[PDB]
């Protein structure tokens, strides 16, 4: 996964 | 959508409480500049903004509520208008200097520093100088911000909610017009005098985005893995 | 000490319509499926000819004329794209999937590899046509968008006159959606997913300006020296 | 001569 979508997802 | 429940005095507030910090750069005063070194205190600024306004994007109204493929697009395609418009507001009582922090205070002849950059500081400059001239207030930045946000990837089913919300933007901006005493008309005019200059804040970050690509090919600054993918996301 | 000032709202839109400019054709020939050298051939010959008509139309545009010669130049080299692909996008509005460039000049996106990397640009202007057909946009309100463009996207790269004509397009705007019946609400609304659209097009145009730059470093097409200089004022 | 736009501003019809 980007790394967008892993901050994104926290 | 809970965001859709929300008058236009609540959506300032949550607007308003969502607002990010304002960082610090790592300018060392007395190393002098190099196009390296400005690039660099660019790029390492923008990348740590970049943490917070990924969680500035969640506290938007109605941001949550969109698959989490669509608020990676969303974030995407506007980072750098936003990280731009950001810029702008925090220059506006600057008068030809563009504040990146309150460490960083930048000049026209300095972005002369870097190759290319300055064509993109005297825009930056002029929309500065647009938004003092019509005394922007804080309430309809936010509000502009969070349109860039939901506005600027919308058209690249339920972008039916996107445009519910951005309606819902509309009427806060119309609202606080009407609240300072401005007339239909003036309402009407205000609300499309902001609007026009999202299309110039989409040009520098167009130019911006060009302009930073030809210094990650010239291998001038170390890039940040994030900056990097927000970078590639435009190709 | 501008004459577009006086003007009322219907005189506005009756002296916007008066100026459109004609709808040109391409070249007759059927031989079928396009080259990249064709088809950019084709593109950029219409979009030459029809630059000629865009100057006499933008003459006609109330407030132009008051303009110095410089400024008028500065608006036209800045918006001459955005100007040619709104004006496309409106003609294909009622051809879903398609982009009529011309009406014996009628392509859809699979044409657009055709040539290498315009498929990207050719969604992009259908999905602004898509979203056009779904707000039901109305002529009178396409020939207000226009000129906002003309008058708006170079106006911060130079101002109190344009800004005053682009007040009167907006009063012009939103006497048009009262006409129509549109509450308050749904006027300022409406006019908010207009301007917004603009940001799009200017986005378009960025794209289209580097693409149309790369056929020419990569002598694909035979510009014309008019299209060369307004290819070469954006640098 | 100098921009091909001039020419066409002051010839506009
Ligand atoms: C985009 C750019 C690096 C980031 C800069 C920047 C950094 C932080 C910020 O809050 C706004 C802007 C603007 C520069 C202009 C040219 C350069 O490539
Ligand atoms: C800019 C461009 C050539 C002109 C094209 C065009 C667009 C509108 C129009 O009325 C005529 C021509 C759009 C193309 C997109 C890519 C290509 O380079």
């Amino acid at each position: 996964h980007k790394i967008l979508h892993r901050l994104l997802q926290d | 959508s809970l965001a859709l429940s929300l008058t236009a005095d609540q959506m300032v507030s949550a607007l308003l409480d969502a607002e990010p910090p304002i960082l610090y750069s790592e300018y060392d005063p007395t190393r002098p500049f190099s196009e390296a070194s400005m690039m660099g205190l660019l790029t390492n600024l923008a990348d740590r903004e970049l943490v917070h306004m990924i969680n500035w994007a969640k506290r938007v109204p109605g941001f949550v509520d969109l698959t989490l493929h669509d608020q990676v697009h969303l974030l995407e395609c506007a980072w750098l208008e936003i990280l731009m418009i950001g810029l702008v507001w925090r220059s506006m009582e600057h008068p030809g200097k563009l504040l990146f922090a309150p460490n960083l205070l930048l000049d026209r002849n300095q972005g002369k520093c870097v190759e290319g950059m300055v064509e993109i500081f005297d825009m930056l400059l002029a929309t500065s100088s647009r938004f003092r001239m019509m005394n922007l207030q804080g309430e309809e930045f936010v509000c502009l911000k969070s349109i860039i946000l939901l506005n600027s990837g919308v058209y690249t089913e339920e972008k039916d909610h996107i445009h519910r919300v951005l309606d819902k933007i509309t009427d806060t901006l119309i609202h606080l017009m009407a609240k300072a005493g401005l007339t239909l008309q003036q309402q009407h005019q205000r609300l499309a005098q902001l609007l026009l200059i999202l299309s110039h804040i989409r040009h520098m970050s167009n130019k911006g985005m060009e302009h930073l690509y030809s210094m990650k090919c010239k291998n001038v600054v170390p890039l940040s893995d994030l900056l990097l993918e927000m970078l590639d996301a435009h190709r």
